[PDB]
């Protein structure tokens, strides 16, 4: 009785099949997972587009057909990192794991999601120019051997005055300081550049305050940021986990409620109470993680981590 | 099935 | 990658 | 239900 089809694409494979109609999203995760040799499901989720076309996390607490998916037919699933470590070097321990994090993350910041700066853009795009291409070959790598290549933010390429030969010669030259470096040693490059972002892993949601003003909630694996609405770089407020008493959810509005009682609250609203709701769900989660990563590694991480150094 | 969890980890609290 | 249970 | 909901996340203390 598997009469629910379905595709999930991972930011590199197409997965096409059929599910029972009360599979449960855990069960649709760990099919996914298994198929692709994932062991580090912690990060990651599964993403829909609802009726009205917003993007949601499937709750793999529930059967997936009792959640808000559409009317198609297949399913349209995104296997996509949810949460993000504090550190790659620490915490990304497999290949697969770091592919598809660089992936994901190289999308956004070739799609102008993640803002970079010029000459990060140009140093990122050196280590996935190395991952690709591996080492510069003077002899191969000629003048325009880059010009098929997607390498750029176009917000780079728009806002500046040099050409796109120009632009080559910038990421040449630090693709050939990178001479020697394994292909997956310059993902990681990659990865520990762009965690330093101020964007990277931050979920924004659209808030007001008590006055009505528009601005943006962050959610990130150390805490909450307040925004101003037009600068979703530098934090107004920060609230990171240890200065949080508690949050209080009341319909649309939260309340952030400290530590230190001789501060004020913080109160901001949501536009609707399911996003409320997802603001709670996503501030425990990362929480959860927060806290798990400071506790010494479990007995699979550790063996993850000696079969890791062993390959080598 | 009997995961009680809304993410692939357990939830502590 | 692509698999599909066809 | 309806439009209505409550709940307080309260942080580990020490």
């Amino acid at each position: 009785p598997k009469t629910i089809s379905v595709r999930v694409t991972t930011m590199d494979a197409e997965l096409e099949f059929a599910i029972q109609p009360n599979t449960t999203g855990k069960q649709l995760f760990d099919q996914v997972v298994k198929t692709i040799g994932l062991r580090e499901v912690w990060f990651f989720g599964l993403q829909y587009q609802d009726t009205k076309g917003f993007s949601t996390w499937l709750k793999l607490n529930k059967k997936v057909t009792a959640q808000d998916v559409r009317k198609e037919s297949p399913l349209l699933f995104k296997f996509r990192a949810k949460f993000y470590p504090e550190d790659v070097s620490e915490e990304l321990i497999q290949d697969i794991t770091q592919r598809l994090f660089f992936l994901q993350v190289k999308e956004g910041i070739l799609n102008d999601d993640i803002y970079c700066p010029p000459e990060t853009a140009v140093l990122l795009a050196s280590y996935a120019v190395q991952s690709k291409y591996g080492d510069f070959n003077k002899e191969v790598h000629k003048s325009g051997y880059l010009a098929g290549d997607k390498l750029l933010p176009q917000r780079v390429l728009e806002q500046h005055k040099l050409n796109k030969d120009q632009w080559e010669e910038r990421i040449q030259v630090w693709h050939e300081e990178h001479r020697g470096m394994l292909r997956e040693d310059a993902v990681l490059e990659y990865l520990k550049i762009a965690q330093d972002l101020e964007m990277y892993g931050v979920n924004y949601f659209s808030i007001k305050n008590k006055k009505g003003s528009e601005l943006w909630l962050g959610v990130d694996a150390l805490g909450l940021n307040i925004y101003e609405q037009n600068d979703r770089l530098t934090p107004k407020i920060g609230f990171p986990w240890s200065e949080i008493r508690n949050i209080s959810f009341n319909d649309k509005k939260f309340v952030i409620k400290p530590i230190d009682k001789k501060a004020p609250d913080f109160v901001f609203y949501a536009p609707r109470l399911r996003i409320n709701k997802r603001i709670l769900a996503l501030c425990m989660g990362n929480h959860e993680l927060y806290m798990r990563r400071r506790k010494p590694d479990t007995i699979e991480v550790q063996q993850m981590k000696a079969q890791a150094r062993e390959e080598k | 099935g009997s995961w009680k969890y809304p993410d692939a980890f357990e939830l502590s609290g | 990658a692509a698999a599909a249970a066809g | 239900g309806g439009s209505s909901w409550e709940y307080i996340w309260t942080l580990p203390s020490g």
